[PDB]
């Protein structure tokens, strides 16, 4: 009863966020921050039409707007950042409570800088 | 490399209980103004050794009217419960992670009832089975006791990770924050493994006697992880082994202490003590301690 | 795909169901049953039940079994039906078992009852006279 | 005396450390130098699948950084 | 409806289809009977984590513990059996007749 | 018979338990949410036979979504005649079925 | 008011175990409901997110709902910081 | 027992029932079941002597399989829909399941073996509230899912009951044995209404209990459990040997007495849908029921039986304790036909 | 994975090593030469059964301590709490708890 | 970003699943390519095996118990 209708694969192609669980543990509060308004359209329209076939193009635009932030802190706060990463990569549990130093310094970085 | 990890937990217990029986008989010794074995080895570090050739070599006296079949199961679970106890554990960190590791010991420690059963009934005797359902209605006693304290303790832990445990005491030590609990949880682990004053009752023989004394050092092992929590430093593993190793060393040279210095209770004395004394307390602890994070605003994280 | 492994642990329990079912020598029969109730938790566990079969494996087996073996020695297609998404960061399981405190007041109360009433009707039975 | 007791409580205590530092050495040795990631709650079982199919060799402790951003 | 709860469901029958049968020994259809509830919790426990339903979590425990209880009564009932007549066997509970 | 002891006092002393679709703990939602939604809200204040003969449609479909009889049908008829086709020989998968694909985050 | 302290002099000899754990039991049931922390637990948890707080279409006539989480409107933490 | 715990008890068997009647989630009328069970145990080895132990074993035996058949029941409709709510079954087999559990539990044929067994063994006050309050759940349950029953089984079950019930009955001399079976058959006539119309179930169940509770109390009263001692109850007490074969011949179902108005409008309802043949059958097998009525009440008071030198004593004797609710009982299974309208207040 | 080829190494182990212990003696030739029913113990028995259930039921509760409604679920607790108590007192009141 | 990316990996799996389908089905005679098996036309969430259907055993068992018996 029906045909089910999927986008090409063509639609389902973007420049995808190459880092790693760390590097965006590292990054989330300040990706959160700055990031919020495409965010915020993607998962309204993904509660609102409860359909992923319906919200791709939020989703290309929070991509794209990820990678801005990204090439941001590649830019500007490059080496804190990744002390700061290698930090939540080395523990098991990704803690934020470990080297709250590297993450005073990233912070003061960015503040700087950005 | 799971199987050198499997097999470098397993051997290094068989090799410390084999190695315990000689430190029991030499602080036994010295509390009795007397020595060890100290002619069989250096300082009797042979003993162990020169024991374990004579059983193995020792002629088995089967029955010749039991059943064959129970009598073979019954070592075999004993000696793998034992075993499969300490995967849990984490020492820093655990061979197994399990988010209910402190469930599974439970469960374990359960199970552990089976080979008494099984070897009281295949011995082919009214009195050894007398023997046996005394010891295995006093081991469900006292496993009573011991999940409800659990629970109570791990109240102020969040979950039953293991691991949290070591989160948990990171400031202060468990033994602060409840030490009636300790007390009977120690009392319990005393009355579990038979362990005097509560001891009431050549192959297989041998094999049940490795699964006792490693079941022994695996209630150390987990009272010390329960109430003397240890600093654990990520990038240095060592020193939380070290000083939990010597906790467990120090907590069972106190079981030897305490076969030393006590006679031993009655059967109905030690029910009497049991269900009129640590049932009693420990369901006020168990109220106290669901009603002390709620007061204080203090409940535990996770979720 | 370890050739069903879940249609293997059914045949299993389904075969020590045939086994304990014969009846033979209750002591074997117990035995057989604690086997189905071991394939049975480990059902539970490779499906996702952490709790639940833990549940099993503990009350069940440890204590009602080892009561039956008390008294007795006293006498004479898969991997498809599953979800998609995550859970989040927690467990549903051990959300809704937890929920008994918060939603079941009235199972609590009725459970609590039952049971007080059960121990009151155990010693009423082997009173005797 | 009572320190002849001691040589016993010795052989005990390396019996009873090798297990923890094995262990410890092995995870390290398994998850790229660097502790074994733990993983309950289903999220961060997500977070380590995504690891491995970012890293290209499939293995979740190849950690991609800012320079594979380009 | 997958072959894991026809296997179950077959388990459940098998198992009183031995408590129906009775050669002897009362001590076997208790048996039977915890058999019956075992196939019972493992399938329920399958049908609630398949669909998600988060609040039906409650009901295997309620289950396994209304059974057990139902247990301790019987046990107890075949103890007071086999105190009045030295054994469990079943036809020696043949003084009420139709 | 049925005493409606709860409606007439509204004490809700088990609805809460009795569908997927009511109040879950941290709003978790039941795998087939929607479906049983829309039955329960095509059947409400309709009666038992009617709501029977009416809404088949919404009980189909959350039947089907709870057991999935036709769907892995008509999955076992594709990998039937997927190994037919490879057994006799006119078909190959692609590297994207044997492990030889890109993976995406 | 004698009858009831001889009582519990008398339970305090020769059955000690019993007074404490009626004393403990009686105090868990009585202070929680004086404490005043209690709201405070409850107010953690209601602040502990497990789930994504789904934003609100806006239209216009929701000043009380920040536009952004810098925003001060909306709740406030500080003080479970100050705790 | 202790009279608080013989309270608490039967509170709890109470309890139980009203849990069964009130909930509407499958689980807590599982619960109920349970509980009800729990508690009636002890009520019937309140006397303990083996009997009684042998009566309370093949109860338990039987209740707890029938316990366990309504759980599978539950779970199979939970399996092919996800509703925990107590209306139409959704599957055929689930139902089929469900029927034999409530047939168990009211111990209809051919699940019928039990209860003579289980009422001989227990005494005249745990077979009152066994054959009386241990009914209502079950039928409370059928009652509810009354669309959904298959017609054929339960009508088979039905018509077996009462031709189990008015064979059975003619072959016993104990009064206890003789009740079971006329309880079976009763049972056997409420539930060939249920496919039709569950108004006639209730007040079937209404006047079958008080008719039941009248003749359970005058078996008490006069304490003989077998027929050649209730023959020697003229001899002392003739009113009461003379209300209980009034009591007789309305259980037989004899007009003008109340025990034809349930058979009158279950009759009736059935030939309203066109069903003949049954209706018959089912008065021609009654006609059994009312011989052995008819054996008993001759047996008892219509003719003078020997007696014996030392019932002279009791006759110097009054009864301490006169049991509430006996002549009201007696009043109400004898004269209520001429207000046989007042059914439609859906008793 | 990990956790069947533990269980699978302890079993396999213990076998091999029980029954090296139970066959190496046994290669040298050698000479090769009731109803009492004690009540209590079963009582003993049912009772842990009943408190083990009501332990089962206590069980969850390190997960109920979050759920927002901290009034109801220490009520529960601790009602059962005290009906676990008040079973416990019933059985040493009516002499179930003697030798 | 989860949320996205989980979308479009989805996606394209149905999209791969639905081409090797038409490529497959072609030769069938009642076959349609692509029928729901839904009266609605709301979008349901797919099954463990409508992605990984024709894909390896291996990921498979992954995708299948890869949380469960990772410890
Ligand atoms: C009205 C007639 C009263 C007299 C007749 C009583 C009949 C027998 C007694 C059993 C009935 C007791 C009523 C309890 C019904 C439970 C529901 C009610 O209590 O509200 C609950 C509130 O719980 C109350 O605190 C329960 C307190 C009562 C229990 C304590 C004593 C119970 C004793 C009752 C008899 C048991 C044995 C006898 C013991 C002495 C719900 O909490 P709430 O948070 O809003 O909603 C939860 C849903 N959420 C999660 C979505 C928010
Ligand atoms: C014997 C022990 C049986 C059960 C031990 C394992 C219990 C356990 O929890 O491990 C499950 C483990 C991890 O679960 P979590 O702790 O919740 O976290 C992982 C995801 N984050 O994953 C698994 O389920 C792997 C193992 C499941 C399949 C096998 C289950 C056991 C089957 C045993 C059958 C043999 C029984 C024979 C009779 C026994 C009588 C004593
Ligand atoms: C299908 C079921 C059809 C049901 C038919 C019911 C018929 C109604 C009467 C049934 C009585 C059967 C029992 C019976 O009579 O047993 C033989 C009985 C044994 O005596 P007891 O009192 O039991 O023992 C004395 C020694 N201690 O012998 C007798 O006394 C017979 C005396 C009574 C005869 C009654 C005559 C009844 C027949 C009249 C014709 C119509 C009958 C009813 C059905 C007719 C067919 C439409
Ligand atoms: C902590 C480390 C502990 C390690 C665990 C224990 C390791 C076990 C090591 C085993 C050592 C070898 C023991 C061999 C001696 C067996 C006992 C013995 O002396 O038997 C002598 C016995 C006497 O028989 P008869 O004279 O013919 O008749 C007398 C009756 N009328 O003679 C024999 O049977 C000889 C048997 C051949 C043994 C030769 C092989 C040695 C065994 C190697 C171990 C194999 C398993 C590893
Ligand atoms: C209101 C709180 C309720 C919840 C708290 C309770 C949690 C756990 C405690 C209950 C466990 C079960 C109690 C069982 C009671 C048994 C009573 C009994 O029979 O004991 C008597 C003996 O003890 C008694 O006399 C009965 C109880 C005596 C009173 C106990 C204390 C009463 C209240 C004291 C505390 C009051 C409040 C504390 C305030 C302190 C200030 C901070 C018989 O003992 P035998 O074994 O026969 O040995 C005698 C042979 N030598």
């Amino acid at each position: 009863p029906g045909i089910v209708e999927l986008p090409t694969l063509e639609d389902l192609k973007v420049q995808e966020v190459k880092v790693s669980s760390s590097v965006l543990k590292a990054a989330a509060h300040h990706y959160g921050a700055q990031c919020d308004k495409p965010n915020k359209e993607f998962m309204l329209c993904r509660w609102e039409e409860k359909d992923p076939r319906r919200c791709l193009e939020e989703g290309k635009l929070v991509n794209q707007c990820a990678l801005d932030f990204f090439r941001q802190i590649k830019r500007h706060c490059a080496e804190p950042f990744t002390e700061y990463w290698t930090c939540i990569d080395y523990s098991g549990l990704q803690l934020f409570r470990h080297c709250r130093k590297q993450q005073a310094k990233f912070d003061e970085c960015v503040l700087d800088k950005l | 490399m799971f199987m050198i990890n499997i097999l470098s937990l397993i051997i290094p217990i068989l090799l410390a209980v084999a190695f315990l029986t000689l430190v029991e008989r030499k602080v036994l010794g010295y509390m009795q103004l007397r020595k060890g074995p100290n002619v069989v080895g250096p300082y009797g570090l042979l003993q162990p050794i020169a024991d374990a050739l004579k059983l193995f070599t020792k002629e088995p006296l089967r029955p010749a009217t039991s059943s064959i079949s129970m009598f073979i199961i019954a070592p075999i679970l004993a000696l793998s419960l034992a075993l499969t106890m300490w995967v849990p554990l984490p020492m820093p960190y655990p061979l197994i992670n399990m988010n209910l590791g402190v469930l599974f010991m439970l469960a374990m420690s359960s199970l552990a009832v089976y080979s008494i059963l099984w070897s009281g009934w295949a011995s082919n005797s009214k009195y050894a089975l007398i023997g046996a359902l005394r010891a295995v209605a006093q081991t469900i006693s006292y496993e009573v006791t011991l999940a409800i304290i659990l629970l109570s303790v791990l109240l102020m832990n969040g979950s039953y990770t293991l691991s949290t445990l070591i989160t948990t005491q990171e400031h202060i030590w468990m033994i602060f924050t409840s030490w009636p609990l300790a007390m009977m949880w120690f009392i319990s682990t005393l009355a579990e493994t038979n362990r005097a004053p509560f001891d009431l009752t050549a192959g297989p023989f041998a094999m049940f006697f490795m699964a006792e004394y490693a079941n022994i050092i695996m209630m150390n092992a987990f009272t010390a992880i329960l109430f003397l929590g240890a600093s654990h430093d990520p990038h240095t593993p060592e020193l939380y082994t070290i000083n939990f190793v010597l906790k467990t060393l120090a907590l069972t040279i106190t079981f030897l202490w305490i076969r030393a210095s006590y006679p031993r209770f009655r059967y109905d004395q030690l029910m009497h003590l049991l269900w009129k004394s640590f049932l009693p307390l420990t369901l006020a602890l168990c109220m106290w301690h669901i009603s002390l994070p709620i007061m204080t605003a203090s409940i535990p994280p996770q979720s | 795909m370890t050739m069903y492994i879940a249609f293997i642990l059914s045949t299993i329990f389904v075969i020590g169901f045939v086994g304990f079912s014969s009846k033979p020598s209750p002591i074997y029969g117990g035995l057989g049953l604690i086997v189905s109730g071991g394939v049975g938790c480990g059902i539970v566990l490779n499906f996702g039940g952490s709790f639940l079969g833990l549940m099993v494996f503990l009350i069940y087996l440890g204590g009602m079994l080892v009561v039956f073996g008390y008294t007795t020695a006293m006498a004479t297609g898969d991997w498809v039906i599953y979800d998609t998404g995550d859970s989040g960061f927690f467990s549903e399981e051990a959300m809704g078992i937890a929920a008994l405190y918060s939603y079941g007041t009235w199972l609590v109360i009725v459970t609590g009852w039952s049971l007080l009433i059960g121990v009151v009707v155990i010693m009423e039975i082997t009173r005797g006279n | 005396m009572w320190f002849e007791i001691l040589p016993g409580i010795a052989v005990m205590a390396a019996c009873l450390f090798i297990p923890g530092m094995a262990t410890a050495h092995i995870h390290k040795f398994t998850n790229g130098g660097k502790e074994k990631r733990v993983a309950h709650f289903s999220y961060q079982w997500n977070l380590m699948e995504r690891d491995r199919r970012i890293s290209g060799v499939n293995r979740y402790h190849v950690t991609k950084g800012l320079e594979n951003i380009d | 409806m997958p072959l894991v709860y026809m296997n179950i469901i077959m388990a459940f029958a098998i198992a009183l289809a031995g408590l129906l049968m009775y050669r002897s020994h009362l001590m076997s259809s208790l048996l039977c009977l915890e058999g019956m509830m075992l196939s019972l919790f493992i399938m329920s426990t399958l049908i609630i984590l398949n669909t998600h339903f988060t609040l039906a979590n409650m009901m295997p425990i309620i289950l396994l513990v209304f059974a057990a209880c139902e247990a301790a009564l019987g046990l107890s009932l075949l103890v007071m059996v086999s105190n009045t007549y030295g054994t469990d066997y079943v036809q020696n509970l043949n003084l009420l007749q139709c | 018979p049925f005493f409606d002891v709860q409606k007439r006092l509204g004490l809700d002393l088990d609805r809460w338990m009795t569908i997927q679709s009511a109040e879950q703990p941290h709003k978790i939602p039941g795998r087939c949410h929607a479906f049983e939604k829309e039955w329960i809200e095509c059947a409400h204040g309709i009666g038992g036979i009617r709501a029977e003969k009416e809404c088949k449609i919404e009980f189909d479909d959350f039947v089907e979504c709870l057991l999935r009889q036709k769907t892995m049908k008509r999955l076992s008829a594709i990998k039937r005649q997927r190994d037919k086709l490879i057994k006799e020989g006119k078909y190959t998968p692609p590297p994207h079925h044997l492990g030889k694909e890109d993976p995406r985050p | 008011a004698g009858r009831i302290a001889s009582f519990l002099k008398n339970a305090w000899a020769k059955e000690p175990v019993l007074v404490a754990s009626f004393a403990i039991g009686g105090l868990a049931i009585i202070l929680p409901s004086l404490s005043p922390y209690t709201n405070y637990a409850i107010r953690i948890n209601r602040a502990t997110p497990y789930n994504y707080p789904v934003p609100l279409r806006d239209d216009g006539n929701m000043p009380d709902v920040p536009s952004h989480p810098q925003d001060p409107q909306g709740p406030s933490l500080e003080w479970l910081k100050n705790l | 027992m202790n009279p608080i715990i013989y309270t608490t008890l039967i509170m709890t068997v109470m309890s139980g029932t009203m849990l069964v009647m009130i909930s509407s989630h499958w689980l807590l009328i599982w619960i109920g079941f349970e509980m009800n069970l729990l508690a009636m145990i002890p009520v019937l080895m309140k006397n303990f002597n083996p009997r009684a132990t042998e009566a309370a074993t093949k109860y338990f035996l039987t209740q707890a399989t029938a316990s366990m058949m309504l759980m599978m029941a539950i779970i199979i409709n939970l399996l092919y829909s996800g509703q925990w709510t107590i209306t139409k079954m959704f599957n055929p087999v689930a139902m089929t399941m469900m029927t034999m559990a409530l047939a168990m539990k009211l111990g209809l044929s051919p699940f019928h073996f039990w209860v003579p067994e289980v009422t001989q063994g227990i005494s005249l006050q745990a077979g009152l509230l066994l054959l009386t309050w241990q009914k209502l759940a079950p039928l409370s349950v059928l009652c509810q899912i009354s669309q959904s029953i298959n017609p054929n089984l339960m009508l088979t079950m039905a018509m077996l009951s009462i031709l189990i019930g008015g064979w059975g009955g003619l072959n016993q001399t104990q009064l206890r044995k003789i009740m079971a079976y006329s309880s079976i058959a009763h049972m056997g006539w409420m539930t060939a209404v249920l496919p039709y119309n569950t108004t006639m179930t209730i007040l079937n169940l209404l006047i079958y209990i008080t008719m039941t509770l009248a003749m359970f109390m005058l078996l008490i009263h006069s304490s003989a459990t077998t027929t050649l001692s209730l023959s020697h109850t003229w001899n002392k007490m003739p009113v009461i040997t003379s209300l209980m074969m009034v009591t007789l011949l309305s259980m037989g179902g004899l007009p003008p007495l109340s025990g034809f108005m349930p058979k009158w409008m279950i009759i009736q309802e059935m030939t309203k849908n066109e069903s003949i043949i049954m209706p018959t059958l089912m008065a021609m097998t009654a006609l059994l029921n009312l011989y052995f009525y008819m054996r008993l009440a001759y047996s008892s008071s219509l003719t003078m039986f020997p007696s014996t030198n030392n019932m002279k004593m009791k006759w110097q004797f009054e009864h301490t304790k006169q049991m509430k609710l006996l002549p009201t009982m007696i009043v109400l299974s004898t004269l209520v036909l001429p207000m046989t309208p007042a059914l439609s207040s859906l008793n | 994975m990990n956790i069947m080829l533990t269980l699978l190494t302890n079993v396999t182990l213990a076998s091999l090593l029980v029954l090296i212990a139970f066959w190496l003696p046994q290669l040298n030739a050698y000479s090769e030469k009731r109803l009492p029913f004690s009540m209590k113990f079963f009582l003993v028995a049912i009772t842990f059964l009943l408190f083990d259930l009501e332990i089962a039921l206590l069980l969850p509760l390190p997960w109920a301590s979050q759920t927002n409604n901290l009034k109801t679920m220490l009520t529960m607790a601790l009602f059962l709490l005290i009906l676990l108590a008040a079973s416990l007192a019933y059985e040493w009141t009516q002499k179930g708890l003697e030798w | 970003l989860f949320q996205a990316e989980k979308d479009r990996r989805v996606l394209q799996m149905l999209r791969e699943n639905l081409e090797e389908e038409a490529i497959i089905m072609k030769d069938v005679p009642d076959w349609k390519v692509g029928e729901s098996v839904f009266h609605t036309t709301r979008w349901v969430t797919p099954m463990m095996g409508e992605l990984y259907g024709l894909r390896t055993n291996e990921e498979i068992l992954s995708a299948t118990y890869g949380f469960i018996w990772y410890t």
